């Protein structure tokens, strides 16, 4: 009565892991309900609708965020990337004090198992630090195939703490929580053969041990503004708010878009459709905060961030052409219905438009603001090329020097990427209409003209003793004009008769 | 016109490894394997002009040392289970009449081609591996 | 870089049996027949690269004493009823800058394929016998 | 042989403590094999290879009737000899080039995992020079050291199969 | 390795006739005319060896006095009504180290074809009359 289910496993329904991802669309939606993410919990990255729904709740907020988002038919992780969803305290943030806890650095279950195996006798010493130091000899591990029988056994030989194993870590947590410390790296007995340093928890070894908090704190309520955090600990690229960025609060989080190199999609409803500077959205654009994208529904749809941003950051970067506007592109949130006042107003304070054309979905971008596709390529653009040079620099095992010839060799790392990128959709020869350059105009403008970008290096000699020892090379100007994106076309026809 | 390069010889790398191993004596050459536009002329001052498509398909003949970190990375190429494709940039620095100029030349989407031809001597020293990669676009720009 | 051999010439040996007498002066000659890899290349920065199944292929041209253990082994091969497989190897030892490494180079199934062109003289002495085992795959490593 | 009947749970034990088993499987003789104790395929290839190595190295050595030296050429013609039945093996189906995923090696990192993903093998003899004159006199080549990696073979398949509609 | 011959060159005689009158200078010389073996190459490690029927034909190209003996024969060869067969041996002795070894190459069924090319000159003596026997086996033996 044996089954097939054993040498040829078949399933249903099974979620793919997602792991953070170099990739320029790890997009970010950031919720404000501590029902489910903490503070420690600041992010939870997710490449399916329905993971995220048995995560949160189908009948979530956030749940819904996910479904219009996952609905685009582009959608970011068709292009490799990922969603995340944050957390920023908008209440009273409690947390519940939890007891002390131990992990394991040692992923690897095989190296572990026959280490164990050989060892028949064991020695142990915790210290829950509620008494008497621990003294844990009778272990044995013969009869173990897999970490979760070794986690079971020394459960069964710390009193007052549980054990268990997640994914490769040993995690060591004393019953009693609030203000009580197992300080004890596993340490050694003198009456038995030890396991501490095979298992990877010695004081020596590196080992988190997060020793019991006091009580339950309270964090105040953060602001929007600690959004900080997320990128702290995510590097998202496209980031949301469930709720309504409050004015106020517009030009700080403009201004950390700028500076923290990501886009931020807003909404605002029809009330902010003004050339005013008490108007937050005229203000970004009078600012130049090209960033902080501006969107507009009459609803106030905030799912019509999600469609957008599920919409723009689908795009590879590796592919012939791939550099996509916005202009009529199919999103997954209902049009809304405008006269054409306000559809003008839009496109000339930075908004963007989800309306209806020949009765179908249509999208319009503006240009009051910085293109989407511009501000999007640009962006990945700077960030990729840091990247390529930084892994040029510390992963590449063969340090390049300040030679000559390594300096050529940075250039040339960069002058690859922007290859990547002319012949990717984003950049384009042509003339420079611009005044300012460098090098020289000759070179400069020929360059443009012919291959789409022009790199140049500074020399060494320009640079003087004191950052020559900082290691650090020249300032490298690297010169890019886009590839113009056709949005209008206006054509006149006669009739000869 | 005046003119000075530094760099001696055109430094060269391939995806983002430089060669510095270059034998002495002409190591690097680019030929045009093909025209930059073909023509069919007919008659009475008339010709048609038509750019092929094979334009910048340049071989890069490089000469390394028998057995060096530039031969080693090139020879890793010739025996991979996937022919490696080459991009990379051939450039020279070079001063006009005080101005300083960089004399640049991109190689696209290139491979093996002619693997060296392994010659080994006793009468004479010979360290000569002559490699042939073989590019599409060979764009000088100065 | 800096570097020496050990082993004067790529110590050689074919089916067990290592080639000892040598005609000095560039006995062993590896060549490519074929290239590595063959492309077609289209408008518009698009190419396909596609590694041969001629990859390898080597010919060995082997010159050795008129009348030799080694022109014996190899003219017995020559003269068997079936032609006789060659496996064996090409390789060098060599000290990169202290560290002994050893470059060896494969060669897989091969045979005869150019007798040599007996010539007896008068004038001048000449002992010369050139083989030519041409084999399919030739991987250098090192 | 006539198969047998198992339930789940000893199938599975079997499977993790090195038994292997002749059961049913869609009525039909079905051979499982285990990898707790090291794989059939692979210890039996090992066996096989490196008996077959003691021999080719063997019969180089006192049957070819033209004695190899201690010259480095005839070091070259032992290692050669070795290398060759690797080759034979790694045209055979027992080894494959792959990325090493041992850390322990010999010679130098680079070489060892440039040839393994390449060839699927590397053999690097000791030298003449490391080896004292008193086992020199002994007439015994420095250890030849071979490093092989075995092809990959499929047990198992898991697959998952969503319905768009 | 060691080695020494008697008769400075390959003493040769054809149809149990003994040539004598050799011109100095390379007189003799055997060139294979084709391969021994051509081959087939297919993929993932895969040859087929054949050896061809044409493997030991040999062309042999004799320098002989302008009007000698061996021109004799060699010309009254090549005036017959009926082209006359060719057998006989190229040989050499040769003493490996201290023993005494012959090898001999057999030469089959031959015949002339290409007769010499008749100069006669008056600046510069010229007595160069080379024949080419061109046979199908030329096994040689040691």
């Amino acid at each position: 009565m044996a089954s097939i289910s054993e040498v040829i496993r078949v399933s249903l329904q099974q979620e793919g892991r997602a792991i953070a991802p170099d990739n320029m669309n790890a997009v970010g939606i950031i919720t404000g309900n501590q029902g489910v993410l903490s503070t420690a919990d600041r992010y939870r990255i997710y490449r399916t609708a329905a993971a995220v729904a048995s995560d949160f709740g189908a009948s979530s907020q956030e749940s819904a965020f996910a479904n219009t988002f996952f609905d685009t038919t582009p959608n970011p992780i068709s292009a490799g990337g990922v969603l995340v969803i944050g957390y920023w305290r908008s209440a009273s943030e409690t947390v519940a004090a939890t007891s002390a806890t131990l992990v394991s650095e040692q992923t690897s279950e095989s190296v572990l198992i026959p280490l164990l195996n050989a060892i028949n006798d064991g020695s142990f010493t915790i210290t829950v630090d509620g008494g008497t130091e621990q003294e844990v000899t009778a272990l044995d591990f013969t009869g173990v195939s897999e970490l979760s029988e070794v986690a079971t056994i020394l459960n069964s030989a710390i009193t007052g703490a549980t054990v268990s194993e997640d994914n490769g870590y040993f995690k060591v947590t004393s019953s009693t929580t609030g203000a009580t410390s197992l300080l004890s790296y596993l340490g050694v007995a003198t009456s038995g053969t030890d396991i501490s340093a095979v298992l990877g928890m010695n004081s020596e070894s590196g080992a988190v041990l997060t020793q019991g908090t006091d009580q339950v704190v309270l964090p105040a309520e953060t602001k929007l503004e600690g959004i900080t955090a997320i990128k702290s600990e995510v590097n998202i690229k496209g980031a949301m708010f469930i709720d309504q960025i409050l004015d106020a609060d517009i030009p700080g989080i403009a201004s950390f878009a700028g500076a923290n190199n990501m886009l931020v999609y807003e909404v605002f409803d029809t009330g902010y459709l003004s050339k005013n500077v008490s108007n937050p959205v005229w203000a970004v654009k009078l600012a130049g905060q090209s960033n902080f994208r501006c969107l507009l529904s009459k609803s106030g749809n905030r799912k019509f961030a999600a469609t957008y941003m599920a919409r723009m950051h689908t795009v590879l970067f590796s592919g012939q052409n791939t550099a996509i506007t916005m202009q009529l592109k199919e999103l997954s949130v209902t049009a809304e219905e405008y006269t054409d006042t306000e559809i003008a107003n839009a496109k000339t304070v930075g908004l963007d438009l989800l309306t209806t054309i020949k009765n179908e979905q249509a999208l319009l971008t503006s240009g009051a603001n910085d293109f989407c596709d511009n501000v999007y390529n640009l962006e990945a653009f700077r960030d990729e090329i840091q990247t390529n040079n930084y892994n040029l620099l510390k992963t590449t095992s063969t340090k390049i020097p300040q030679t000559d010839p390594g300096m050529d060799t940075i250039e040339d790392d960069t002058e690859k990427t922007c290859e990547k990128y002319v012949r990717n959709g984003v950049f384009a020869p042509g003339t420079w209409t611009r005044s300012d350059f460098f090098g020289d105009r000759q070179q400069f403008v020929d360059a443009i003209a012919q291959k789409g970008y022009y790199v140049l290096i500074g020399d060494l000699a320009d640079q003087t003793t004191a950052e020559r020892q900082s290691r650090v090379s020249p300032v490298i100007q690297i010169a890019v004009k886009n590839a113009g994106a056709v949005h209008e076309e206006d054509i006149i026809i006669s009739v000869n008769l | 016109s005046v003119i000075v390069y530094r760099n001696n010889q055109s430094t060269l790398t391939l995806n983002g490894y430089t060669f510095q191993h270059l034998y002495q004596g002409a190591a690097l050459v680019l030929t045009p394997v093909n025209a930059k536009t073909a023509r069919t002329n007919s008659i009475n001052g008339g010709v048609s002009i038509s750019g092929r498509v094979d334009g910048g398909v340049h071989t890069l003949a490089i000469m390394v040392q028998k057995h060096s970190p530039d031969d080693k990375f090139l020879n890793d190429a010739k025996n991979s289970q996937e022919p490696v494709v080459f991009d990379g940039s051939m450039k020279r620095a070079y001063t006009e009449s005080g101005t300083l100029k960089k004399a640049t030349t991109t190689l696209e989407t290139g491979s093996i081609t002619t693997q060296p031809t392994k010659t080994d001597n006793n009468q004479d020293p010979d360290d000569s591996r002559t490699y042939v990669i073989e590019f599409r676009n060979s764009v000088e720009t100065f």
